[PDB]
């Protein structure tokens, strides 16, 4: 029993986007469905719902007249057509299966991130935070939209790693740091590489961070 | 599993 | 609309303690239609309790739900480390479907002072006309911390941004990054860069500084 969403990405305000949710492992046509969203750092908000047959749809006041929920039972797929998108529609969108009238949601998708912004897709610049236990890191600056991933030594280094939540700068671009604390004794012997991946711009960078000359 | 509880006319 | 008010907004509790989470509805809700969800960062909500009192499959007995009318309760008898998460109530009794705003259950641990580090901008960044100065506060508890930036004894107000991690899965501490933004010209105009850190775990403020060059 699974729900797999897709279709998320970046769109400009006033824009349109269609999300899909592919259902497997159960009789899709038997179940009422819903979309639920969660703005970054905020709570769950119901968006829209549809009965099993697709004959009746339901909308939250925030999205009524802008969003259309639909399903294709012959394709085990649920849709959400989002039109006239606004900055406050930015969120992870989840599809959820109704279970019993529907009494609760029992199965959820993995979620798909929708960002609504006028800012253009841009890959990060990656700068070293050189070690002066020692701390070192990478500054991942000036990218858009979320998200970026950071690992160290291609995943081999996890102990003492802290990758901070991104902050939106006044410039409208995100920036974050990833740091690691390591034994002072290892500096200049052990190689430390931060692996940065900004999938929205297909930007990947491996940056060696070393003590400054 | 099939329908949501609602007042008539709910949009 | 049925408003679900969850209280308290946050709980700080030690492993083995009882967690009592409340969900108050603005009007009566059939208990068959009131469910509780657990959510951890990066993950979809997980069904814990449906119909006010029934445990979902896989949910341990330490979770129990009760209540009726307008007052519902989720009790975790003895908190395990994996139980620290955010918890939402949901009603599907009437449209619009509504969620409570969530109760975040965080791990209480002993006071821990931050280890503070300061990082100059890299020469590479200076080539592009901007300077980022980073102050790291590592592995501290509780979350409350103040960072003050001074450049040649000038207090910096408004040109810095902060980011804080979630509690560490190993030690339940927080870390915080503060980034000061300056132009290269300004950076080169000044000598002494300092971040001053105030925290419960520190008897007096701790300052880390460097001299440019
Ligand atoms: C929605 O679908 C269910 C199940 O097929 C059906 O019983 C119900 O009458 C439908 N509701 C409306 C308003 O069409």
């Amino acid at each position: 029993v699974e729900l797999v969403e897709s279709g998320g990405g970046l769109v400009q305000p006033g824009g349109s986007l269609r999300l899909s949710c592919a259902a497997s492992g159960f009789t899709f046509s038997s179940y009422a469905m819903s979309w639920v969203r969660q703005a970054p750092g905020k709570g769950l908000e119901w968006v829209s719902a549809i009965n099993a047959s697709g004959t009746r749809t339901y909308y939250a006041d925030s999205v009524k007249g802008r969003f259309t929920i639909s399903r294709d039972n012959s394709k085990n797929t649920l849709y959400l057509q989002m039109n006239s998108l606004r900055a406050e529609d930015t969120a992870v969108y989840y599809c959820a299966r109704g279970k019993g009238y529907v009494r609760y949601f029992d199965v959820w998708g993995q979620g798909t991130l929708v960002t609504v912004s006028s800012a253009s897709t841009k890959g990060p610049s990656v700068f070293p935070l050189a070690p002066s236990t020692a701390a070192l890191g990478c500054l991942v600056k000036d990218y858009f939209p979320e998200p970026v991933t950071v690992s160290w030594n291609s995943g081999a280094l996890t102990s003492g790693v802290h990758t901070f939540p991104a902050v939106l700068q006044s410039s409208g671009l995100y920036s974050l740091s990833s740091v690691v604390t390591v034994p002072s004794s290892s500096l200049g012997t052990q190689t430390y590489i931060c692996n940065v991946n900004h999938k929205p711009s297909n930007t990947k960078v491996d940056k060696k961070v070393e003590p400054k000359s | 599993d099939a329908e949501f509880r609602h007042d008539s006319g709910y949009e | 609309d049925i408003v679900l008010t969850q209280s308290p907004a946050t709980l700080s509790l030690s492993p083995g303690e009882r967690a009592t989470l409340s969900c108050r509805a603005s009007q009566s809700v059939s208990s068959s239609y009131l469910a509780w969800y657990q959510q951890k960062p990066g993950q979809a909500p997980r069904l814990l309790i449906y119909g006010a009192s029934s445990r979902a499959t896989g949910v341990p007995a330490r979770f129990s739900g009760s209540g009726s009318g307008t007052d519902f309760t989720l009790t975790i008898s003895s908190l395990e480390p994996e139980d620290f998460a955010t918890y939402y109530c949901l009603q599907i009794y009437n449209m619009p479907i509504t969620f409570g705003q969530g109760t975040k259950v965080e791990i209480k641990r002993t006071v821990a002072a931050p280890s503070v580090f300061i990082f100059p901008p890299s020469d590479e960044q200076l080539k592009s006309g901007t300077a980022s100065v980073v102050c790291l506060l590592n592995n501290f508890y509780p979350r409350e911390a103040k960072v003050q930036w001074k450049v040649d004894n000038a207090l910096q107000s408004g040109n810095s941004q902060e980011s804080v991690t979630e509690q560490d899965s190993k030690d339940s501490t927080y870390s915080l990054s503060s980034t000061l933004t300056l132009s290269k010209a300004d950076y080169e105009k000044h000598k002494v860069y300092a971040c001053e850190v105030t925290h419960q775990g520190l008897s007096s403020p701790v300052t880390k500084s460097f001299n440019r060059g």
